[PDB]
RNA sequence: CGCGGUGCAUUAGCUAGUUGGUGAGGUAACGGCUCACCAAGGCCACGAUGCAUAGCCGACCUGAGAGGGUGAUCGGCCACAC
RNA sequence: GACGGUAUCUAACCAGAAAGCCACGGCUAACUACGUGCCAGCAGCCGCGGUAAUACGUAGGUGGCAAGCGUUGUCCGGAUUUAUUGGGCGUAAAGCGAGCGCAGGCGGUUUCUUAAGUCUGAUGUGAAAGCCCCCGGCUCAACCGGGGAGGGUCAUUGGAAACU
């Protein structure tokens, strides 16, 4: 669990979808907002909020994202290693990139990585392009990422021995 | 002195006098998938005395053209 | 019928790790022993032992789980398969997760990890990836 | 081709001061055109990256094709950040060298001097504003041209010069003592966004 | 599939087809055959000139011409812009390009080339519609 | 016959030449047997780089230098060396 | 002479100097290269044969790569000269 | 010395002779006025036009590029949309109605041996030119030149023996 408080978080509205519920009198339109909140130093989360108005949807999404923070391990300005995160139609492959190469990512993956604070990384979405699913796949891959020190501790070796 | 190519193969036809048909039976990798695929290359070899019989492992050395299709000379009958 | 006993061993380990079993047992073989000892010394598995029977022997593996019962072995993948053998030259030796994993390889110097293979500057057949 | 249109409108389209003074953004600090003063929706990420690329290429007065080629050259450099290296090459552009030496008030003036041949590199006339200046080369005003009010006023007025440029006012001779640094250059530009833009 | 399956029956990719077939085939009078030559445009004679009805979503009188090309293929081409001087037996140049409204129109008539006259009064996008700078 | 001759290279109005050994029938810039040196006339003292061992070997084998290549070899002293070898 | 680089099986049989042998002649030269006899052999689902298309390559364009596409200029080889 | 009084250099005069093209509904950077009224027309796809159109025409502004700009034609990519790298087949396309079986593909453990595959070293070659890496020459660049590297399921030869 990552406590949202004590972290200076910023919010990015990845996508606002107009969702319709059909009713006897016609259609009840609502807005579902997907928001990514991040510290740009290794903590990021995403949230969904539904409301009749865009501001309220965004607010609820921001609260959800705050409650759903996770930590992303990061070596230098990039991720420790390559990883594929899969969730539903979402399937995102992410690779470490050389220093200064930029965020070679697209769509919501860009928002997720930028808000997480990764500055150089390559990525490709091999699955669906639905924003919620791609964001979920991205966070799954980030949670799959591992730390060299933790790997060494688990394997009972020194980091030099591992490498 | 330069060396001519020598092949180990199996006789598959001796019904011609003073000659035999031999098969090399090599393996090659598929260009796309990399699996080893069987490949049967067969040559016509000149037999001096029709010693070799069908289904015999033999050695042949390439020579100058001896006929329309002959390009090899029998050396040994490794097995019968 | 069983055509890839090595892949079968890897899958047994994978399933046992998935359900967090303490130990597993497999029919023995030289290559399986080599893989087991490589994992043992790389710290992926807690322990290995052998039992002599009248068929081929049995190899028992004691898995390793960290604090909070976190799985040390994330996964295993069979690279060289009977359907398609995989060979790598010395330069082509793969690095698993930038070295955080390992690639078990069989070479003329024996069965060794990718680190050892590239230290010796020799290729071979990539038996498996572990991480 | 060379751009000869207004400077203030370009700078306020970019949202930064190309002259480095803010004289252009002092009044009406927003994009030109009848739709400037009234607000507008958010700019997309593609728009942000385009804005950064335009910031750089308008800062250095370069056409897009040459910008692309120089960017690829910068990429070729194995060591260091790609964006930083691209910035350094932009600086090493001869026009920028003259401007930093202060022989001209504005980069347009420096480029015109270079093009008309009032500058000499290591004592030899060079009319190529695109010329790439290596560290240690001496940039001096052509002896015949040294007596012109424009450059005299520029030299006397210029009070601050970058730490990486050494200059002698009496000889009108300057040079770079080393490569410029990221901080030493325009910090208000995000080279990473340009890198991603050309990554496309 | 298995690796052996792929070895036996390798992958085969779909063959694409040109969206403007008539431009891809030339004609040789001597052999009286059609040659396979890619051409950015092709010359043809307007066998018929008239108007056509769009599909259901749209209502208009789209201006069209039935043209026999130099390769002896007869096609139907749109007439972009407002107003035209075309008549049957008028030599025109045809470029690729589909028209969503029209079912069987796959080519456009290049304005300002051959008998096609530039669109009078045009002042924007003049390169299209083929009018000189006023 | 085998000629040690000049194969033109460079750009328009900026010639450069490679001294190469080639069959006389082969085109000027076409097929050649072996490169032996270079020749840059645009330099006031004409610049020349020569593989004198190869040049001498080909001269012994019977290659016939063209006029300009003969001038170059004379200036470089290779021709004198070959004359002494014949002696 | 080994190997490599097109599609079609809604193209399955093809071959009769053809396959090999003994002679003879011929060639700068081996050789059914040609001829006379002797036998019936040879190729083929590892695609013979036939059909359509095509000069081949160093190279060029694209792609992260694997690959895909092309075979102008320049150089190599081959073929052609109503 | 054809090029040729050509490159180039010097001196004097004048901002004076030397900027268009496409786009601005989303994709996609760029917005308002009128004219028009499912007509005229636009359009790569979604789709615009039915009397208050940022989607048609025009004008003013704006964005992109620039002695170029846009359209068409064609190849690669995006396309994991033939998936070896790198997809699938209960309901989306996709398990033959089922079996017996030749060839073929694959195949249990283990001792020794071989070295076809596999890995590794040397030699020869894979022309030149071209990509790429250094270094020079054209005022820079393109371009040119010097030196390397690379490029083979290559041929001979020496090794290793875990796996096939
Ligand atoms: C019988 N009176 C009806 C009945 O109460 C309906 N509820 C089942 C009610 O439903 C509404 O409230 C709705 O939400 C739907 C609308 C069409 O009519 C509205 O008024 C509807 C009322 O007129
Ligand atoms: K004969
Ligand atoms: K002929
Ligand atoms: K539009
Ligand atoms: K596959
Ligand atoms: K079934
Ligand atoms: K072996
Ligand atoms: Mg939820
Ligand atoms: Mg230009
Ligand atoms: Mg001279
Ligand atoms: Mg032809
Ligand atoms: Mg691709
Ligand atoms: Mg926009
Ligand atoms: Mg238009
Ligand atoms: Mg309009
Ligand atoms: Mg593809
Ligand atoms: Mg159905
Ligand atoms: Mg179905």
């Amino acid at each position: 669990y990552i406590d949202p408080k004590h972290l200076e978080l910023e919010d990015r509205v990845v996508a606002i979808n107009r969702v319709t519920k059909v009713v006897k009198g016609g259609r009840r339109l609502r807005f579902a907002a997907l928001v990514v909140v991040g510290d740009k130093n290794g903590h990021v989360g995403f949230g969904t909020g539904k409301a009749q108005e865009v501001p309220e949807a965004i607010r609820k999404a921001i609260e959800d994202a705050k409650k759903n923070l996770v930590e992303v391990p990061m070596v230098g300005s990039t991720i420790p290693h390559e990883v594929i995160g899969v969730f539903g139609g979402g399937r995102i492959l992410m690779k470490p990139a050389v220093e200064g190469s930029g965020v070679a990512a697209g769509g919501p993956v860009r928002a997720v990585l930028e808000l997480a604070g990764v500055a150089d990384i390559t990525s490709k979405s091999l699955g669906s392009n639905t924003p919620i699913n791609v964001v979920r796949a991205t966070v799954e891959g980030l949670k799959q990422l591992k730390r060299a020190e933790e790997v060494a501790a688990l394997r009972g070796k020194s980091v030099e021995e591992i490498i | 002195r330069n060396q001519r190519k020598v092949y180990q193969g199996r006789v598959v036809s001796d019904k011609m006098d003073k000659t035999i048909t031999v098969v090399v039976e090599t393996k090659k990798n598929h260009p796309i998938y990399g699996k080893r695929m069987k490949y049967s290359k067969k040559y016509k070899a000149h037999d001096e005395n029709n010693t070799a019989k069908v289904g015999d492992i033999v050695k042949i050395m390439e020579t100058r053209p001896l006929s329309a299709t002959k390009r090899f000379r029998l050396l040994e009958v490794v097995e019968e | 019928v069983m055509t890839d006993p090595i892949a079968d061993f890897l899958t047994r380990i994978r399933n046992a790790n998935m359900v967090k079993h303490e130990t597993l047992e497999v029919p023995a073989s030289k290559i399986k022993r080599d893989i087991a000892e490589i994992l043992k010394r790389e710290g992926f598995i807690r322990d290995v032992e052998y039992i002599e029977d009248d068929k081929q022997g049995v190899i028992r593996v004691f898995l390793k789980y960290g604090k909070n019962e976190e799985r040390v072995i994330t996964n295993l993948k069979r690279i060289s398969k009977p359907g398609l053998r995989a060979y790598v030259k010395a330069d082509e030796v793969p690095k698993v997760l930038n070295g955080l994993g390992i690639a078990i390889i069989s070479t003329s110097e024996g069965v060794i990890t990718d680190k050892e293979a590239r230290a010796k500057n020799i290729g071979g057949e990539v038996i498996a990836y572990v991480w | 081709s060379r751009y000869t249109g207004p400077s203030w409108k370009v700078s306020r389209r970019l949202g930064i001061s190309l002259s480095g003074t803010g004289k252009e953004l002092a009044r009406r600090p927003y994009k030109p055109g009848q739709h400037g003063p009234n607000s507008r929706g958010k700019v997309s990420e593609y728009g942000m990256q385009l804005t950064e690329k335009q910031k750089l290429r308008h800062m250095y007065g370069m056409n897009e094709r040459q910008f692309r080629t120089l960017f690829i050259k910068a990429s070729k450099i194995k060591e260091g950040k790609h964006g930083v290296n691209f910035m350094v090459l932009l600086e090493q552009r001869l026009d920028n060298v003259v401007y930093r030496l202060g022989l001209a008030t504005t980069r347009r003036q420096a480029r015109q001097l270079v093009n008309h041949g009032h500058i000499t590199v290591d004592g030899k006339r060079v009319d190529i504003p695109s010329y790439h200046v290596e560290v240690g080369q001496v940039i001096g005003v052509r002896e015949k041209s040294q007596n012109i009010s424009t450059i005299k006023e520029a030299v006397e007025a210029t009070v601050g010069r970058p730490a990486f440029v050494s200059f002698d006012t009496e000889k009108l001779e300057g040079s770079f003592t080393r490569l410029p640094e990221r901080d030493e250059l325009y910090p208000e530009i995000d080279e990473a966004l340009v890198v991603e833009y050309y990554n496309q | 599939p298995t690796i052996n399956q792929l070895v036996r029956k390798p992958r085969k990719s779909k063959v694409e087809k040109s969206d403007s077939p008539a431009l891809n085939k030339g004609y040789n009078s001597f052999k009286k055959t059609q040659t396979n030559v890619n051409s950015p445009q092709k010359r043809g004679v307007c066998t018929r000139v008239g108007t056509m009805t769009p599909k259901k979503p749209n209502s208009a009188l789209r201006k069209y011409a039935r043209v026999r090309l130099s390769n002896l293929i007869e096609v139907t081409a749109y007439i972009p812009g407002i107003g035209h001087n075309l008549q049957e037996h008028s030599v025109v140049l045809l470029r690729g390009g589909r028209v969503k409204d029209l079912p069987g129109v796959r080519y456009h008539i290049v304005r300002g080339a051959l008998d096609t006259a530039g669109v009078n009064d045009r002042k924007q996008s003049r390169s299209k519609y083929g009018t000189k700078r006023p | 016959a085998v000629k040690i001759r000049l194969k033109r290279m460079g750009s328009k109005k900026s010639p450069f030449y490679r001294i190469v050994v080639a069959d006389s029938r082969s085109p000027r810039d076409g097929r050649f047997i072996e490169t032996v040196g270079t020749y840059n006339p645009l330099k006031d003292p004409a610049e020349v780089v020569l593989k004198e061992d190869l040049v001498l070997d080909w001269l012994s084998k019977g290659a016939q230098p063209s006029d300009t290549v003969r001038n170059i070899l004379s200036k470089e002293g290779v021709m004198k060396k070959h004359h002494e070898a014949k002696n």
